[PDB]
């Protein structure tokens, strides 16, 4: 039950051993987030070792890098640092991510476009759970990447088709193409979003 | 030892509690069904037994325990005290919880959820023989169901049934308790109010709610009715919103009468052409609505005092304006 | 600093 | 017939101790009479700028006597309030006893009341304990008009978290022991607070134990 | 000193309770310490504990507002259940300077 086990309490072990690394040298921590880790342990390694704020100062760092997947491990860490802490430099760069995650959703290819938000969708939550403001520019940025990717899945036969399946209903809760497979992703987040702002 | 224990013991009881802690180091071990009645049953040496079986067995054998706590389904042999004890000890072992910063979740399944909150009501029942108690095993509660909408829905519906069954006993009364606390805590759950719960009375005092914060907000927001149009469209959806909310969700506003008899008690002698210019007649005609809409929750004892409040307000507008 | 919370009281010399 | 404009007469003479007499006898007269309270304030609220400071003491008596029942409008309210200034520290303890007695109209005059407090502490800040005495009251006594305030009062924030306000800081433990004494008959109040000030309310129960409730 | 009470490090709240605790004879009863020792009793780090309970007797030993505030939380701390047995141990002797007065000894 994930709170009572042994791995639980190895996690406390490592998160206080870390935090102890982390506050003798913060420049470790920067390393190691700039390597990255297993994007699961990220509600671990955020909640467990409360240095981690610091992360907050360069994380428009980690964005401007320009491999992929460490701008979708800084919007991953992004989406959990804001989730717990809500400051205003924390919605600074949450700003500063929903921006570069609308901008490089034009600067992307199709497999690109694909394997990025796939990860960073749902970081769309988070911010919104973190912060209200955002709603304007998140549902706007959804907004464009569902019909880019609408207009992607028209490009292509297919075979779930979800333009036709305009009217379907809450699919509350694996072969299909990747196209199909980021529609889903991105209505999948609505109504994460919709559920969360409801409740 | 254990038979010995079982068996009165005055003095040497130390001496065979010092014993089976040492040659039984996970307590439950061996002959489990025996330490079992030792350490919940219907003695001296309990916490001492027990705080040695939070803090000294293995993950399996407290997850077992558990099992056999909530699994029960015809025993009523376990004490509920030291059950509900255990069972907030085990949420809370320091070695879970060691490194967080504590600045602002177990998951149990239907049946034992249900055997869970039986075992409350075992509590609630042991100690009125107040909702001090049942209040505070009320996180446990909330704990184990982790904010499932299933696990609420599903303790609700049993609750409900409890309260049928039971009819108006002591036990269902505390039934009632526990439930208008639940919906409390947790008013997402949008069903409908049933009648038994209206005629509950404790709603109205001493208690703590989730909403009461928001709708707060709600009302001191629709309140100031500045100049901006902008602002004016803004308070008219606070009004509906309002009014949508009372007539879903009667009770959490019934908690925040006096907080709209404040509000009226502030504008009430300001003059009438001051009156027109600044549209604060507007949220007297909102919250008349409201109040409206309301009844007839509107009409038990507290609520009968913030109303008194608020008529008196009224008709001093009423006598402020004879001309 | 990583050694203290970034809600926490500030410190004034 | 010749009993028109006496008391007007008496505290417009010229001997202190004429003044001083007519005052206390308006003070034993409306406590005879609540009625009649109504119709004095406003002259007892000049008074409070008197020349003699005895004088002014013994009015600021008068009206905490008095105005027990009844209620201050806003004019009055900022006036009394305004003499706080004043550096005699004597009759600056006196009006606070008279803001424990005072009764509010509406919210405005309340953040107004606690706005003046928290200034008289900036200035004179040897009096706090006073000035807590009399938010003690205040909040114990206008519970539901105080509540309406509580987010602003805390500064709180819609989704931000606030940086914890500096604990044994005069103005926000004032602020605090205003808020919790008003919680102590509104139930709905807590829930409108932040962790931290529950973890100063903790605080001040213990080193306040007198002035916050449970 | 007291700054770094608020330190997310645990091993310096415990350094800070033990410094506070050496320094019970020049400043008892000042109030946010014997806050931060409350606070600083129910922690979940087990160093940050063990501090709190060496400044909780130095603070017991000196002031009488902190012993009577005091003897309250270790009862409950005592008949709590999540107290392991070591922690119970090396809790119980806060007790050894309750003779302040005799209502408190009594109890």
């Amino acid at each position: 039950d994930n709170l009572l086990c042994n791995l639980r309490e190895v996690q406390c072990l490592i998160c206080c051993l870390l935090h102890q690394m982390y506050i003798a040298d913060p420049n470790i921590a920067k390393l190691v987030h700039f390597q990255g880790y297993p994007c699961e342990l990220l509600p671990l390694t955020v909640a467990g070792i409360p240095s981690m704020h610091i992360c907050l100062d360069f994380i428009p760092e980690l964005i401007a890098q320009p491999e992929l997947e460490k701008q979708i491990f800084a919007i991953q860490l992004l989406s959990h640092l804001c989730i717990q802490y809500a400051l205003p430099k924390s919605l600074s760069v949450a700003r500063l991510a929903v921006n570069v995650m609308g901008t490089l959703l034009t600067v992307l290819t199709q497999a690109k476009r694909y394997a990025f938000f796939m990860p960073t969708l749902p970081s769309l939550v988070s911010f919104c759970r973190a912060f209200p403001p955002l709603y304007e520019d998140i549902m706007s940025l959804l907004i464009q990447i569902g019909q880019v990717c609408a207009s992607d899945v028209a490009t292509q036969t297919r075979d779930i088709d979800p333009i036709i399946t305009r009217l379907q209903q809450i699919k509350e809760k694996g072969s299909m193409d990747p196209d199909v497979q980021l529609c889903h992703c991105i209505e999948r987040t609505v109504i994460e979003i919709i559920n969360m702002s409801v409740s | 030892v254990s038979s010995l224990l079982l068996q009165r013991l005055g003095p040497s009881s130390g001496l065979l509690v010092d014993w089976l802690e040492m040659l039984d180091p996970e307590v439950v071990s061996s002959c489990p069904d025996l330490q079992l009645r030792l350490l919940f049953s219907r003695p001296s040496f309990r916490p001492y037994l027990l705080t040695l079986f939070t803090h000294q067995s293995s993950w399996p054998t407290l997850h077992q325990c558990i099992r056999v706590l909530l699994g029960k389904s015809r025993e009523q042999r376990f004490d509920p005290s030291a059950s509900l004890d255990f069972l907030w000890a085990c949420i809370h072992v320091p070695r879970i919880w060691q490194g967080r910063d504590q600045r602002t979740v177990l998951r149990v399944q239907g049946p034992e959820l249900i055997s869970l909150v039986e075992l409350i009501l075992a509590e609630a029942e042991t100690r009125s023989q107040a909702c001090s108690l049942i209040q505070a095993r009320l996180p446990l509660l909330l704990s184990c169901c982790c904010g499932d909408d299933e696990s609420v829905r599903k303790v609700t519906e049993h609750l409900s049934g409890c309260i049928q069954q039971w009819g108006d006993s002591v036990l269902g009364r505390r039934c009632r308790d526990l439930l208008l606390q639940l919906y409390l805590q947790r008013p997402e759950l949008r069903v409908p109010v049933p009648e038994v719960l209206l005629h509950s009375e404790g709603a109205a005092s001493s208690s703590v709610c989730k909403l009461d914060g928001l709708i707060h907000r709600f009302i001191t927001l629709l309140a100031d009715t500045s100049d901006s149009r902008a602002l004016e469209n803004r308070g008219a959806d606070a009004s509906m919103a309002c009014r949508k909310l009372a007539v879903a969700h009667p009770l959490l506003l019934l908690r925040h009468l006096p907080m709209i008899a404040a509000l009226l008690h502030g504008r009430t002698h300001l003059n009438f052409q001051e009156f027109r210019q600044q549209n604060h007649l507007s949220c007297f005609l909102h919250v008349l609505g409201l109040l409206e809409l309301l009844q007839p929750h509107v009409f038990r004892s507290e609520h009968q005092g913030a109303l008194w409040d608020c008529l008196l307000s009224f008709i001093r507008l009423l006598l402020n304006y004879r001309k | 600093s990583p050694s203290y919370s970034p809600t926490s009281p500030s410190y004034s010399p | 017939s010749g009993a028109c404009g006496a008391f007007v007469h008496g505290l417009e003479d010229e001997m202190y101790e004429v003044r001083i007499a007519a005052v206390e006898a308006l003070c034993m007269l409306a406590q005879s009479s609540p009625s009649f309270a109504e119709k004095c304030l406003d002259f007892l609220v000049d008074m409070f700028n008197d020349e003699i400071e005895e004088v002014r003491l013994q009015s600021i008596h008068t009206m905490r006597k008095i105005s027990n029942n009844i209620t201050l409008r806003e004019d009055q309210l900022d006036t009394v309030l305004a003499v706080l200034e004043d550096s005699s520290r004597d009759i600056r303890e006196a009006l606070h006893e008279l803001l424990c007695c005072t009764n509010v109209s509406t919210k405005e005059g309340i953040h107004l009341a606690l706005v003046e407090l928290l200034k008289n502490l900036t200035k004179y800040p040897t009096d706090r304990d006073s000035i807590w005495k009399c938010l003690k009251f205040l909040g114990s006594r206008h519970p539901t008009l105080v509540l309406p305030l509580v987010p602003e009062l805390l500064s709180t924030h819609p989704f931000f978290d606030t940086a914890e306000p500096d604990m044994d800081d005069p103005a926000y433990i004032a602020v605090l022991v205003l808020i919790f004494n008003a919680a102590k008959t509104c139930p709905t109040m807590p829930a409108l607070f932040s962790d931290h000030t529950f973890r100063h309310y903790a605080y001040l129960r213990d080193s306040l134990s007198h002035l916050v409730p449970a | 000193i007291f700054s770094v009470i608020h330190s997310n490090d645990p091993v310096a709240r415990a350094i800070t309770l033990r410094m506070l605790g050496s320094l019970a004879s020049i400043i008892p009863e000042r109030k946010n310490a014997h806050h931060s020792i409350r606070q600083s009793l129910d922690s979940h780090d087990n160093v940050e504990v063990e501090a709190a309970v060496f400044a909780a007797a130095n603070f017991s030993a000196q002031s009488k507002d902190f012993a009577v505030g005091i003897c309250n939380k270790i009862s409950e701390m005592i008949q709590g259940l999540a107290t392991p047995v070591d922690l119970k141990l090396k809790l119980i002797p806060i007790l050894q300077h309750m003779h302040h007065d005799a209502i408190l000894a009594s109890s």
